[PDB]
């Protein structure tokens, strides 16, 4: 079914460039958007670029602005990114991003490439949490009251893995979108500014770095933000 | 599927080499196979789930904030902002159009070429051969005759029925 596969990555020295590829299968390659989220070691989601599903936008991440260029061929089905003056800084894994039919959740992930270079505050999340084996536990991610109406996006990243999409929760604690292949022990809630990913039954399977996103387009400009990444471990 | 006796809603029935198909009268468009309706100008909370266009309807996008846009049906995808069936993607037919085909034991896009034209086996069947198709159509007697324009069979009124 849905696939995504990205291809291009390798060790490149800092001031010179390098192309990314995704191909895309399983799904109408013009009906969503599509997006670039980058990860270095040791840290969370950062996100990179978006186009638009017919063309019409590209948006930017400010730490790339200027040097990387979003494509898409929609004869191939395929997207690209192009990574001009690269930096040290841009080690990291890059995976490309599909969003919903119906939503700006990314709601199907690529398995990710690696790039080496050698020679206001809208989301917030705990660094750690923890809990036994059968137990329940809640996750929180945090919104500024500017932001207090937001829907925001829960991710799992199974360790060694990419990230995958789990749930949308708004206020109410109202599920907007749930991901493929979630099991039904993962629940979401909410109350005033935070939002909650709740889990009944932890499994070993559960130990994983949970990450909280949410897009934000104001004005003419778009962004997605996410969350510093919740790290958990099952006791047991 | 659509057939001579098929009734198009506000449409009318044409023929090509290998199969037939409501086309929309005046301004409107396709909500389905065999229904044209009038299309929303501008997708936004008034006009959610309305035809902006052939196989295309205005979806409510969630977001922050909830935004609206013009999406090609299920089983559909837009390529050169014209929606068509996702098996029908990467065919280029030349003089035809691509169109699914369900004879097989996987759906997969068939070309269906202009009148005059027909597969070509040696050009892995696309339409650069030529060769007669009959009109099928069944028009109003007296009042309207099949005829060949643009490509395609339809129904055109005679002279002095009009
Ligand atoms: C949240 O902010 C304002 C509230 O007045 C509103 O215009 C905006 O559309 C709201 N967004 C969502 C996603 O609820």
């Amino acid at each position: 079914q849905v696939q995504l596969v990205e291809s291009g990555g390798g060790v490149v020295q800092p001031g010179r460039s390098l192309r990314l590829s995704c191909a895309a299968s399983g799904f109408s390659f013009g009906s969503h958007d599509m997006s670039w989220v980058r990860q270095a070691p040791g840290k969370g989601l950062d996100w990179v670029a978006v186009i638009w599903y017919d063309g019409s936008k590209k948006y930017y991440a400010d730490s790339v602005k200027g040097r990387f260029t979003i494509s898409r061929d929609s004869s191939k089905k395929t997207l690209y990114l192009q990574m001009n003056t690269l930096r040290a800084e841009d080690t990291a894994v890059y995976y490309c991003a599909r969003a919903a039919y119906d939503s700006r959740s990314l709601d199907y992930w690529g398995h990710g490439t690696l790039v080496t270079i050698s020679s206001q505050p809208v989301l917030t999340q705990p660094p750690s949490a923890s809990a036994s084996l059968g137990a329940s536990l809640s996750l929180t991610c945090t919104l500024s009251s500017a932001y207090s109406n937001y829907s925001v996006d829960w991710y799992q990243q199974r360790p060694g893995k990419g990230p995958r999409f789990v749930m949308r929760v708004g206020t109410g604690g109202i599920v907007r979108s749930k991901g493929d292949g979630i099991p039904d022990r993962f629940s979401v809630l909410a109350s005033g500014l935070n939002r909650y990913l709740t889990i009944q039954n932890i499994q070993e399977e559960d130990e994983s770095d949970y990450h909280c996103g949410a897009d934000h387009g104001s004005g003419s400009n778009f962004l997605y933000v996410f969350g510093t990444g919740t790290k958990v471990t099952v006791l047991g | 599927k659509v057939t001579v006796d098929t009734v198009c809603k506000r449409g009318f029935l044409i023929q090509m080499s290998g199969h037939l198909e409501c086309k929309c009268e005046n301004d409107l468009v396709l909500v389905n196979e065999e229904t044209c309706e009038e299309k929303v100008l501008k997708c936004d909370e008034k006009t959610v789930n309305k035809p902006c266009g052939d196989f295309s309807k205005c979806i409510k996008i969630d977001g922050n904030p909830v935004s609206y846009a013009c999406k090609c049906n299920l089983g559909y995808d837009m390529v050169n902002n014209v929606c068509i069936p996702n098996e029908c993607k990467q065919v280029t037919c030349g003089n035809g159009k691509c169109i699914l085909d369900t004879s097989n034991p996987v759906k997969t896009g068939v070309c269906s070429c202009n009148i005059g034209k027909v597969p070509n086996v040696q050009d892995q069947n696309k339409c650069s051969k030529d060769g007669e198709t009959k009109c099928s159509l069944k028009c109003l007697k007296e009042q309207e005759t099949c005829k060949a324009v643009d490509g395609i069979y339809k129904c055109d009124c005679k002279d002095g029925f009009i």
